[PDB]
């Protein structure tokens, strides 16, 4: 879960993403799946490829906008 | 039977003019044709593979700046690898994320492999509905 993640983790999961910095295409859909399982946001992968007008799609900022969509919800956050 | 999209071919055909919402087309009525300045980078070339001939064609998208101006960086650090790009959740199903590229006369009915004419770019919502209409 996100909670076996320290937020150092997370931001590399989340630029090996958006850099596609993957063997395959089939890899990179299953690290994204997995994003998706761990943040719970019902935006899922829109939070990477189709971000709301005025949110930072850099990654610090889809994990930013994770860790405080978790808070905002009552979610466990980051380990550490 | 030997499977047709696992032999080498020569793309071939002419696609057709597209604009920026190209990949909104996808997910309405048959899906978006194959760009034609994409066609015209591709035809005449010999693809090892219909998945060959897929890598390429997302490959070119990356190298267009018109057709892949509303991509955003994430959606064209993957096109540059030859990947397809990820469509709005709303347009998955399931583990099918990415835009697909379909034969609109199918191959056993006829329907050539690299004929970019006979091509259809679809999200997989879009091309499941098609499917389970037929």
């Amino acid at each position: 879960s996100i909670s076996d993640y320290t937020e150092a983790e997370f931001l590399q999961l989340v630029t090996t993403i958006c850099n596609a910095d993957t063997s395959s295409e089939e890899e990179l859909v299953k690290l994204v799946t997995h994003f998706e399982e761990m943040t719970e946001h019902p935006s899922g992968s829109d939070l990477i490829y189709y971000p709301k007008e005025g949110d930072d799609d850099s990654p610090s900022g889809i994990v930013n906008t994770v860790k405080q969509w978790r808070a905002a919800n009552g979610k466990s956050g980051f380990k550490q | 039977m030997e499977s047709k999209r696992n032999k080498p071919g020569k793309a071939t055909g002419k696609g057709k003019p597209v604009g920026d919402k190209w990949l909104d087309d996808a997910g309405k009525d048959s899906g978006a044709p194959i760009p034609d300045r994409i066609a015209d980078k591709l035809r005449d070339k010999e693809f090892k593979s219909f998945d060959d001939f897929r890598k390429a064609v997302w490959e070119e998208v990356s190298k267009d700046p018109e057709l892949s101006k509303n991509l955003n960086p994430s959606a064209k650090s993957s096109v540059s690898k030859g990947y397809s790009p990820f469509t709005p959740k709303n347009q998955q199903v399931g583990g099918r994320k990415v835009y697909e590229l379909h034969h609109d006369k199918p191959i056993s009915q006829g329907g050539e492999v690299y004929d970019m004419d006979n091509i259809r770019v679809t999200t997989p919502k879009r091309h499941i509905d098609i499917h389970r209409g037929k």
